[PDB]
């Protein structure tokens, strides 16, 4: 029966090996779907695509003119030419730096005219929220609700601020200690939104070229003002832009006029409007002040490391997962940790939990939470990332 | 495929007989029911001649674009290879589920309609940063050491061969992995054996190439590897020598050490991206650990360090038995007196000694090594 | 290699045993002496399972076939001394010694005669020597003996003890893994008469081990998931007594009494009730056992307590069977109103908010039936135990400015505010049955009886307060009078009312909407072995509805009375006493697709999945029998909602590939409608699938058939990134899939999840994944819901109130003696583990813990950490009583 | 940079923040509790032991001041030896000056006025607990690094000082004799400590206005542990 | 020093990780104690060889398989030619 286990279910699993392959006979696609499901619309609906549209390719409006249309169009680079183009739309919809669907012989109007943005910033919105919640998220509970009055009751109704008529702030800051902090709380925040949440990480802006940043800045803020409310989250500003301390020959320009750029525009001269954003970084004591002022940097969430409450409060966060002897003595872990940070709390739980797995245990004890702690912080004490950057400098 | 998982009766059981019977009837249906589809509604046979009046519809040769925005309905605007973009139909069998931006599709070359997808023709560095074979021995090969093997199996190769453990643990197994200590203790071999173990696939690439000639493409550069590592397996990534992106200056770069500290926030950014990361683990080796930014080396960006000393005496026979097992000695020669013959020795060191002896053994075309040669080989290899 | 010199055994046991002539005769010691020594050799070395070439069984067998050709199958002068110790060294290594075909002549060396027993060398083998035997013998040569004559000389009696020698021997040689192929031998052994062999092991698994009748009896449910038609039948109501006569545990008593009473007989369960009531055990899992007999799949059993009103406790029984003694609705006021659940939510619909700036100009919707869904905007919300006062407003005036159907829809949705509240919910009520629109007050009427769906209380407010209703003059008030009673009487099912019911059948006005509804009705009371229901329905079918077939009103009703409460009875006669006096024309053969598998909810009857397959699949008919191909695979949906997650993945897998990959109207506009009743979580594989056809529209269909496609798809669980897509759904919503016939249908899509972003459950997986009604209120809710204008003039009297079976969603929970505990609970995935090893866990997602009410959800099975002393059902159900000790935790 | 923490930078707002830092340095120490009554003046510290080789006796960390004064130790112990050292002669030569006995509050006082004196380039990493009894009866002192000198009737120092305090807060009131007042800082002292109490676990010491400085009730202990 | 970080990535390429043999690497330069200590482990050069400046015999011999090529004369003495010149270079 044991060494016989093997002769029962053969006999039907290769047949049943051959029939679903002998149904599996609409495949080898390199560029296709199912063709039941591919081309289920394999039918007329195809000539349709043929004969009632044809190719109506791109082109950008350059110049209007009086009464009868005769607008300008450049097509991209090809030629830049005079027509009226169709009737079926009312003259009303041309507007200079927007794209018609042109024929090249016809010149028909085809649809209304949509802007054209870099692919990259419409990839670069993220359409996905982590599974962290504000509950999860322990040590910071002031820093908290201050980012709960930014990204809340401007999204939630507005009724409170048009009765006591005062303008919502706009420019707020998070910061923390190194490495423990803005980031995992800006990814429960973007959980518990709902209109879009556009990530910029500062490194990528640099570019091979010159001035290209300001571009796609421009075209971030056009995309983002398409939409009523919309986030802007900011990842590490130090990067894109420190200060303006250029001497003889020129030094970190590049990067400089993305920054100025991006200050002239959230700053005057008709703004966002309703456009949140946010910026946490590693260092903030070199930031330009003009990236400083108020109007763009209204408050200023300011996280430090936890005193023993925060830590109580995440070793109950990170730890009700692990088995152990019922009673624990977390707060004398706290104790033994008094300069120690969330993830490297989050760390010593793992460790423990390692050292628990090590042999054959299941459960790990006190003296194995101990041999995590001794071994992480006062065992790796020796860089630890802290010292040097609790200054900022 | 994905037709059901279920592996858990595995004997002469009905909870194995009724599953297989009722499948298999599943499969007589379906089958029954494709055989009526093309029985008494052949159409003319509707299973390729429908394939045949797609690619008689199909143009024959591709005008390539690439895609650049989407719009749902049946058309979109996708620009042409010259730049004079279109804003072409799409087709009913174009697939719409694997369309992405800045792809190469099939269009027509007449109505230059939106045909099909073109699946990429490879990518000409995922297979330069891309081990193909397991270079050497496994763990057999390091001796000495016995405790940071141990320590990185637990970590990298423990997840794998059992994931298991840390299901009943509730836990989740470190992410990031430093290998330091002096150079020549065994770093980036550890690296080879543990390449040669796994079966993941796996990445390696050394900092010192980091470094690139113009603004952005040092961080550009970091984006699109971790693309491909994230895209294609569980993966391993190896980076090694990183100290030099900090050490070495040079003259190629556009941007000097600002450039650098660019690519090391964007790095920073890549091993702890708030974006979701997945079944990507990271193993760093570097023997110059403390010039580096210590926020590199945090927890959650990096939870294990592990210290490679200078081998132990014992070890060091351990590695004389090693290396010099298969090579034919003769009886005059002693491995007790060569262990310490330098006070201040790597295994590096010992290879060379071994090699340096046998290539003058083939100096005088002899096939067994004598004590002289090795009291030759020392001064040669180690004392310049 | 290395063979010669030490092949002792290929030697000595070689040349002995060749010349049996020269041993048997000639040699008596030799015979006797040499082949005990091969014997005890091989039964310690070559015997027990260590290799496929043992030194004996594969080695010296290599030569020994001319060896075993003439020891002793020809000797012809056979006595009792060479039965012991001349079946002595050939019986062992005979399965590799023979052939494939050696089950004919299985008994010719081994089966012939043991020394005394086979345990008495069969004690050092692992599989063998008597497992494999037994296996094979049971396997082949039992099933021919046992097939026509089961008792002829030997092959009963021996086998007999030979069966109860290796039912001991199962767990003897490892109580760990091979008890559960205990069950594989006696499933093995005779099919069709299972329990003649259950008998036989049954009393043996009781003095085998208390622990041990856990690990069988799972085994023995994961046979009993399907199995052959008499097969379950037999093997369920052999394993009832399993819980109750080894093992104490007696709690699964219920549902093991669920799973025996329908398939078996009528009145099965009704046995295990009395047994109940012999049961009286200590009564917290006395108590637990009846929080189960109303409120959770089933009821009507108020009759069974009141023993000259003598049952212990039975003021408190009969509070907790009556769903009246608020477990769920007091849990209502303080589980999820104290922690995230307000009165007024109401954001769904100020949701759409955002979508307004986008394409340009917004504010463009101003029509008139998305009022309708403004209901559903009051209405949906309203579900646990919210409350609107004067928030009806908008409601209110609407019901004061048009659409007489909107008014019976709002005053219908009411019903929905106050579920299960009847002692409160009637005083909300009452303002509404006092109006002067007829709309108005059959709505109110609705609601009464909504209030009253799934809770039995005392007073009777439903049937006193729509009793004077049934039989009334015009309709709002006459039609809609009677849908709510059968709602609020539904588990209860009473007969006394559904009497009072039934001349609305032989009232024989013109009730072309009214008598078919009242076919509803009378079959939420009750359907299937129904006396009454089934002649009313059918001898009204023949006065009218026989010189008149045409529209879907007609016969898509009527057919829902005769058998949708009995779907679960499967011995398909009342198919048969159902339509074999309406077979008279295919319109009226039109329903028998229906009553065919009115008797076929849950089992495994492929061969009954297939005859309604290929018999009817597209045939081309051309506008005759179409339709009724589109209800045979409406009656495809069930048989597939709990097939062990099984016949699901085919399910998917032939739908995919047959309907909208090439098929017909059949494919085009119905073809969906099996997803929506097959899943109620929600997994990306449908949630991916559907809007391929969903999102594109394809409106060369009716496309509110699409429409119905794209709500129904509101299945899954409430709590989903799926509210994106049928946001984006309202994008394309907003220009296409118009205002006129689809703006209060794709809005009822949205807050089908947000309804109390909880409490649902209808899915007909219950505890872990048992039956119990869930189908009465649901089939009518699609049936009517093809595309056409009956969901929007006659639809409405049901479409908004149709399903209102939801029985909670939540179990995490504590209910001690003072019903207020927060005993420390751990929740975990699904169980994924069946037989696989001693400490198994039951889950894997053993992250997150509360110890205080969550979402139980559906992929969840919850059991709680700290081993708090709970031994009360440990089986879920959301009422454990935690009788607390100190077992040393 | 490393020129920020020079000698004496005060903070971009508020005082000198490598003081602060001595604040936060002053909880990587064991714990200690005092309790000023009108009985007498308690004081209990922890011998942190982590090993059975060491003799506990040479585990020292309260020291007597003179025979009617002594104090803890806390954080870094050989900065605390300095200040202990210099406490010492300081009262020594103030009887030698004054023919009498000072209060607590002058030596408070004067290790106050030596505290903010930057052996230089940092402040101590120490912060004490004077006690003991005067003219005007019991009295007890915290001191900080800071210089910061304050009277106090009860107190707890060290890694845990908060919890410790709040325990404090719950259980101290006026009119608590020193029996009690000891049984409570060793039933407070129980719940913080992390290993079980053991005859060399702990370290307490008491002085009374009859009596001089305690000998640290040695080989007494046991009878106020084996009770409770 | 870029010479030497391309040996710095094509020797860590070339130790066990590549797959296709018959591939070395040839390096000239001069002045060896300037270069890093990464090319200076024992481990990552297999020899390291000196070019010294031709002598007499050195010169003389490369000064014939240059003059092998021109019309000579008969009589030469490039002995003379060769210890004229004190070893330039080649
Ligand atoms: N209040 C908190 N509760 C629990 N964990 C926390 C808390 N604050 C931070 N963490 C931990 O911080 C770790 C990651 O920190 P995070 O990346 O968000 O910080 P940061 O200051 O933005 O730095 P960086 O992005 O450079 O790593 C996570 O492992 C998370 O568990
Ligand atoms: N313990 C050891 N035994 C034998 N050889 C060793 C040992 N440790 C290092 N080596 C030698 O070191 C050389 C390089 O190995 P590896 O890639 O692991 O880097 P490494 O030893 O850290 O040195 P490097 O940084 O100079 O490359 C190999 O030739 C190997 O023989």
């Amino acid at each position: 029966y044991s060494r016989q286990i093997k002769q029962v279910e053969d006999d039907i699993q290769q047949l049943l090996k051959k029939i679903n392959e002998l149904t599996g006979i609409k495949e080898s696609d390199t560029g296709l779907a199912p063709p039941a499901l591919w081309d289920l619309a394999a039918d007329k609906q195809t000539l349709q695509s043929e004969q009632p549209l044809q190719v109506a390719r791109c082109t950008k409006i350059i110049n209007a003119d009086s009464e009868d249309p005769k607008y300008i169009i450049n097509v991209k680079q090809f030629a830049k030419f005079v027509v009226d183009l169709s009737d079926q739309v009312a003259p009303t919809d041309i507007e200079e730096g927007m794209r018609v669907g042109v024929d090249r012989n016809k010149y028909q109007i085809h649809i209304p005219l949509p802007p054209k943005i870099d692919p990259t910033v419409t990839m670069m919105q993220v359409e996905e929220k982590p599974d962290v919640t504000y509950s999860d998220v322990g040590g910071c509970k002031e820093q908290i609700e201050k980012l709960r009055e930014v990204v809340e009751t401007p999204l939630l109704h507005p009724e409170r601020f048009v009765n006591l008529g005062i303008e919502p702030p706009k420019g707020v800051l998070l910061f923390g200690p190194p490495g423990t902090g803005k980031t995992l709380c800006a990814r429960a925040v973007a959980n518990r939104t709902d209109a879009c949440f556009i990530r910029v990480i500062g490194s990528e802006l640099v570019q091979k070229y010159v001035g290209e940043g300001a571009r796609m800045v421009r075209e971030l803020f056009e995309m983002a003002r398409t939409k009523k409310a919309c986030l802007i989250f900011f990842d590490e500003i130090d990067a894109i832009g420190g200060a303006r301390f250029d001497d003889g020959a020129g030094g970190d320009n590049e990067v400089q006029r993305t920054m100025l750029e991006l200050i002239n525009q959230l700053d005057g001269f008709d703004p966002r409007g309703n456009i949140k954003v946010l910026m946490a970084t590693n260092r903030p004591d070199t930031l330009d002040p003009a990236l400083m002022r108020p109007g763009r940097l209204d408050r200023k969430i300011e996280f430090s490391l936890p005193d023993l409450e925060g830590r109580t409060h995440i070793f109950k966060i990170h730890a009700r997962s692990m088995s152990v002897e019922r009673d624990i003595r977390f707060e004398l872990l706290a104790r033994l940790c008094p300069n120690s940070t969330g993830a490297e709390i989050r760390s010593v739980c793992t460790e423990a939990g390692m050292f628990a797995i090590r042999a054959r245990r299941k459960i790990a004890t006190e003296k194995d939470f101990l041999e995590a702690v001794n071994k992480v912080i006062k065992s790796y004490a020796k860089f630890s990332a802290t010292p040097r950057y609790m200054t900022y400098n | 495929a994905s037709k059901l998982p279920l592996v858990t009766p595995h004997t002469q059981c009905r909870l194995k007989l009724l599953k297989l019977e009722r499948i298999k009837d599943y499969l007589l249906m379906e089958e029954e029911f494709i055989r009526n589809q093309e029985q008494m509604k052949p159409l003319e046979e509707k299973q390729e001649e429908e394939r045949s009046k797609v690619d008689d519809l199909r143009g024959t040769p591709m005008s390539v674009g690439t895609l650049e925005e989407i719009i749902d309905d049946n058309h979109a605007i996708v620009s042409t290879s010259v730049g004079s973009e279109h804003y072409v139909s799409i087709l009913s069998f174009v697939d719409k589920d694997l369309l992405e931006p800045g792809c190469s599709v099939l269009l027509n070359h007449k109505v230059h309609a939106v045909i099909g997808v073109l699946m990429d023709d490879t990518d000409p560095l995922v297979t330069v940063m891309k081990v193909e074979k397991a270079p050497q021995e496994t763990y057999a090969d390091i001796g000495g050491l016995d405790n940071q093997i141990q320590e990185i199996k637990e970590s990298v190769e423990l997840p794998l061969t059992h994931p298991e453990y840390y299901e009943e643990m509730g836990i989740k197994p470190p992410k990031g992995v430093i290998l330091y200590g002096p150079p020549g203790t065994g770093k980036t071999l550890l690296a080879k054996a543990v390449a040669n173990q796994t079966s993941a696939t796996f990445l390696r690439v050394v900092g010192s190439e980091l470094i690139q000639k113009y603004l952005g493409d040092g961080p550009k550069l970091v984006r699109e590897l971790f693309r491909v590592a994230e895209e294609h397996a569980p993966s391993i990534v190896f980076i090694d020598e990183i100290d030099a992106i900090g050490t070495k200056r040079y003259d190629s770069n556009s941007g000097g050490e600002r450039e650098i500290q660019r690519t090391m926030l964007e790095l920073l950014n890549q091993l702890d991206g708030f974006d979701s990361r997945g079944d990507v683990k990271v193993i760093m080796a570097t023997n110059r650990i403390e010039t580096l930014d210590p926020a590199l080396i945090r927890p959650g960006r990096i939870d294990r360090k592990i210290e490679f000393p200078l081998p132990d005496e014992k070890t060091k026979k351990r590695i004389f038995q090693i290396h010099t097992s298969r090579m034919t000695l003769a009886d005059d020669v002693t491995l007790d007196d060569l262990i310490m013959a330098k006070d201040d020795l790597s295994g590096a060191d010992i290879k060379a000694i071994c090699t340096e002896a046998g290539l003058m053994a083939l100096r005088e075309r002899r096939m067994k090594v004598t004590n002289e040669d090795f009291k030759k080989s020392k001064e040669n290899v180690l004392y310049k | 290699m290395e063979e010669g010199g030490r092949d002792k055994a290929p030697v000595q046991p070689q040349q002995s045993p060749a010349a049996a002539p020269g041993g048997t005769d000639e040699k008596p010691s030799g015979k006797e002496r040499r082949d005990a020594g091969d014997k005890d050799k091989e039964q310690e070395l070559s015997e027990e399972d260590k290799q496929l070439q043992d030194e004996l069984e594969m080695l010296v067998e290599r030569l020994g076939e001319k060896d075993t050709s003439l020891y002793r199958p020809a000797l012809e002068e056979l006595r009792r001394q060479i039965r012991s110790s001349t079946t002595s060294m050939t019986s062992v290594p005979k399965p590799l010694k023979f052939l494939r075909p050696h089950y004919g002549k299985l008994k010719e060396i081994y089966e012939n005669m043991a020394p005394g027993e086979n345990k008495r060398f069969a004690a050092d083998i692992i599989s063998v020597l008597a497992m494999t035997m037994s296996g094979e013998r049971e396997c082949l040569k039992y099933r021919l003996v046992g097939s026509q004559e089961e008792l002829a000389s030997w092959g009963h009696e021996y086998v007999r003890h030979l069966a109860g020698e290796v039912a001991k021997e199962w767990q003897e040689l490892d109580d760990a893994e091979k008890v559960q192929r205990e069950p594989l031998l006696t499933l093995v052994k005779e099919i069709v008469p299972y329990n003649m062999a259950h008998n036989a092991e049954h009393e043996a698994c009781d003095l085998l081990m208390e622990i041990e009748q856990v690990d069988m009896l799972e085994k023995d449910i994961d046979e009993n998931a399907y199995a052959k038609v008499c097969l379950y039948l037999t093997s369920c109501v052999n394993y009832v007594p399993e819980p109750e006569n080894s093992a104490l545990l007696r709690c699964a008593l219920g549902v093991f009494r669920k799973f025996s009473r329908f398939p078996e007989a009528l009145r099965l369960a009704l046995m295990l009730n009395d047994m109940e009531l012999v049961e009286d055990i200590f009564t917290s899992c006395k108590d637990v056992v009846v929080q189960k007999q109303m409120a959770f799949m089933l009821g009507r059993h108020g009759v069974f307590l009141e023993l000259s009103e003598d049952v212990e406790e039975y003021e408190d029984l009969t509070e907790i069977m009556s769903n009246v003694q608020l477990n769920s609705n007091f849990l209502a006021l303080a589980r999820e109103l104290d922690i995230m659940e307000p009165k007024v939510p109401d954001d769904i619909y100020k949701t759409h908010l955002e979508n307004n700036r986008f394409g340009g100009s917004g504010s463009q919707v101003d029509s008139a039936r998305m009022n309708l869904a403004s209901s559903f905007v009051n209405g949906f919300v309203n579900a646990a135990f919210g409350q609107d006062k004067l928030l009806t407003d908008d409601g209110n005036k609407w019901l004061y400015k048009n659409k007489d159907h909107g008014m019976l829809s709002a005053a219908a949705s009411l019903g929905m505010i106050l579920l299960w509240d009847v002692d409160g919910g009637l005083t909300q009520i009452d303002k509404y049955l006092y109006s002067s629109e007829d709309y108005i007050k059959s709505g109110a009427l609705l609601a009464c009886g909504i209030v009253n769906s799934g809770v039995r209380n005392e007073c009777d407010p439903a049937l006193a307060l729509l009793s004077d209703y049934v039989l009334h003059n015009s309709n709002t008030m006459r039609l809609g009078s009677i849908f709510g009673l059968g709602l609020a009487y539904a588990g209860s099912n009473r007969e006394d009312v559904l009497t009072l019911l039934l001349p609305v059948m032989g009232d024989s006005k013109s009730s072309m909407e009214v008598a078919g509804v009242t076919a509803l009705a009378c079959g939420m009371i009750a359907v299937g072995s129904c006396n009454g229901d089934v002649t009313s329905t059918i001898l009204q079918t023949i006065m009218e509805k026989s010189e008149t077939e045409l529209k879907d009103t007609y016969a898509r009703w009527l057919p829902l009375g005769l058998g949708l409460n009995h779907l679960g009875k499967g011995e398909a006669i009342e198919a048969i006493l159902a339509a074999l006096e309406v077979v008279s024309e295919p319109f009226r053969s039109f329903a028998n697709t229906l009553v065919d598998v009115c008797a076929y909810a849950g089992s495994g009857n492929v061969l009954k999945v297939q005859q309604l397959l290929h018999i009817c699949s597209e045939h081309f008919d051309s506008k005759e029998k179409e339709e009724d191909k589109d209800k045979k695979e409406k009656k495809d949906k069930d048989k597939k909602e709990a097939p062990a997650d099984m016949g699901a993945h085919q399910g998917v897998a032939v739908l995919g590939i047959a309907l909208i990959a090439m098929g017909e109207e059949i494919g085009a506009e119905m073809a969906l409608r099996t997803f929506g009743h097959l899943l109620r979580y929600g997994e990306p594989t449908l949630r991916r699938a559907v809007p391929l056809a969903l999102a594109l529209i394809s409106v060369s269909n009716p496309r509110l058939n699409i429409l119905d496609t794209l709500s129904k798809f509101s299945h899954d669980a409430d709590p989903e990134v799926s509210y994106n897509s049928i946001f984006a759904m309202g994008m394309v919503g907003s220009g296409t899939n118009n205002a006129r016939l689809a703006a209060m249908l794709r809005q009822l899509a949205q807050y089908h999840a947000k309804d109390p972003n909880n409490l649902f459950m209808v899915r007909l997986a219950q505890g872990l994944t048992h039956l119990g009604k869930g189908t009465l209120t649901l089939c009518p809710y699609h049936s009517d819901r093809q595309l056409m204008s009956q969901v929007a003039v006659a639809g409405l009297l049901t479409v908004l109130v149709s399903f209102l079976d939801v029985r909670n969603i939540i179990l995490g929970k504590s209910h001690y003696v003072l019903y207020g505990l927060v005993a420390a609970m751990q929740p975990r995935m699904l169980v994924t583990f069946d037989e696989e090893l001693r400490p198994l866990p039951v889950s894997v997602r053993v992250g997150q813990a509360v110890d205080v009410v969550g979402q139980a959800g559906k992929p969840k099975t919850i059991t709680g950490f700290q081993t708090h002393t709970t031994p009360v059902l440990l089986a879920h159900g959301e009422r454990a009583e935690l009788a607390t000790e100190e077992f040393l935790p | 940079s490393e020129y920020d923490r020079g000698v004496n930078t005060f903070s971009p707002e508020g005082r000198l923040f490598q003081v602060e830092y001595a604040i936060e340095a002053i909880k990587l120490g064991s714990t200690a509790i005092g309790i000023q009554t009108s009985e007498g003046v308690c004081l209990a510290v922890e011998k942190r032991i982590t090993s059975p080789l060491m003799e506990p006796s040479s585990i020292e960390k309260i020291v007597e001041i003179d025979a009617h004064i002594g104090c803890a130790m806390s954080g870094l112990i050989a900065d605390a030896k300095t200040l202990i050292d210099k406490a010492r002669v300081e009262t020594q030569n103030h009887w030698f000056t004054y023919n009498e006995t000072m209060t607590v509050e002058s030596v408070t006082q004067a290790v106050s006025n030596l505290a903010l004196q930057f052996a230089m380039s940092r402040p101590f990493g120490v912060a004490l607990l004077f006690g003991g009894v005067d003219e005007k009866g019991p009295q007890l002192f915290h001191m900080d690094p800071s210089g910061t000198f304050v009277q106090c009737d009860a107190r707890a120092i060290g890694s845990a000082s908060e919890g410790a305090q709040s325990s404090l807060q719950e259980v101290y009131h006026k009119s608590m004799t020193l029996k009690e007042a000891i049984k409570s800082s060793l039933i407070i002292l129980k719940q913080v400590m992390e290993e079980k109490l053991n005859a060399t676990n702990i370290e307490l010491a008491t002085v009374q206005p009859g009596q001089n400085f305690h000998m640290f009730t040695k080989e007494e202990l046991e009878e106020v542990i084996k009770d409770i | 020093s870029e010479v030497q970080r391309t040996m710095l990535e094509l020797l860590n390429q070339l130790d066990g990780f590549e797959a296709t043999k018959n591939i070395k690497v040839i390096m000239a330069t001069n002045r060896i104690d300037i270069l890093d200590s990464a090319l200076l482990r024992p481990g990552r050069i297999d020899r390291k060889i000196e070019f010294p400046p031709p002598n007499e015999e050195a010169r003389l011999d490369i000064l014939k398989i240059h003059s092998r090529k021109m019309n000579l004369t008969r009589g030469i003495n490039l002995r003379k030619i060769a210890e004229l010149m004190p070893g330039a270079s080649g």
